[PDB]
């Protein structure tokens, strides 16, 4: 159901990861990212906590930024869901 | 195992395993010095229940890289500081689909924590 | 050094706390924040991971969102960033 990396983000805080720690970005959309400016996972973290968790926008705002489809974008926010949960 | 291990420590001593049927709580000190746990605590809640709270001594160490494991009542283990404390006044830890297990000082800051959650 | 409500939000994860309880955050600060939109802890605490700790851009946010004085947003800024070094 969910990929090892998910897994290994959502088992310890993520302090200070970069943002290709996040389930379903890669080296390309982590490079996208990087250059708009959210270079750090906490960063992606708090963008999705201005949007109230709300699922559709902050899969909408991933798809903006950087042009992910809708696994990654799913995967994403399933363990960023999953990580709040668990440590916020 | 069925139950997801979600782990965060920020002092030296982490909160290293959680019984899943409520028998025993193990906690280590990964560090390099001895921490004194004093009036230190340990806060287990199972789902919606009431909040079960463990209490150690007002003076108490634990070494570098030892072990202090607080077992229920109903473990049958047997009591022998400071490596077992057994809680008498409590039968279990408690068992649950919601099992968060939290390390407390003495001044009441959570310095640890793991939670385990099942589907 | 720092009141009782700052050592209070600092010693817990912020969870479900409202907007009331940040440091440095009172009633009046409170109700402005909330009818920005910004009505709960973590919400705040994305807002200041977005502009990735700065004390500056945070403070200058906080001051332009409700017009808080120095000390509030310093509180503010200050039990936040505590906050993130204990749990984030």
């Amino acid at each position: 159901t969910t990929s090892q990396k998910h897994r290994d983000f959502v088992a310890e805080p993520m302090g200070e990861k970069p943002v290709g720690s996040l389930a379903g970005i890669g080296e390309v959309l982590g490079k996208k990212l990087e250059e708009r400016g959210f270079d750090k996972a906490y960063v992606v973290l708090g963008q999705f906590l201005v949007l109230k968790k709300d699922e559709d926008l902050f899969r909408e705002w991933l798809k903006d930024t950087c042009g992910a489809n809708a696994k990654q974008s799913r995967d994403c926010f399933g363990c960023l869901r999953e990580w709040c949960d668990a440590f916020l | 195992s069925s139950f997801s291990q979600h782990a965060r420590t920020s002092g030296r001593v982490a909160v290293e395993e959680v019984d899943e049927e409520g028998k025993f709580v193990r906690l280590r000190n990964k560090s390099n010095e001895d921490q004194s746990m004093g009036n230190w605590q340990i806060k287990r809640q199972n789902g919606d229940d009431p909040l079960l709270t463990y209490r150690f001594p007002p003076k108490f160490t634990l070494k570098a890289g030892q072990v202090v494991t607080i077992w229920a009542a109903g473990a049958g283990a047997t009591h022998s500081p400071p490596t077992d404390l057994v809680w008498k006044a409590q039968n279990t830890w408690g068992c649950g689909n919601s099992l968060r297990t939290a390390l407390i000082n003495s001044t009441g800051e959570e310095v640890a924590m793991r939670k385990l959650v099942r589907s």
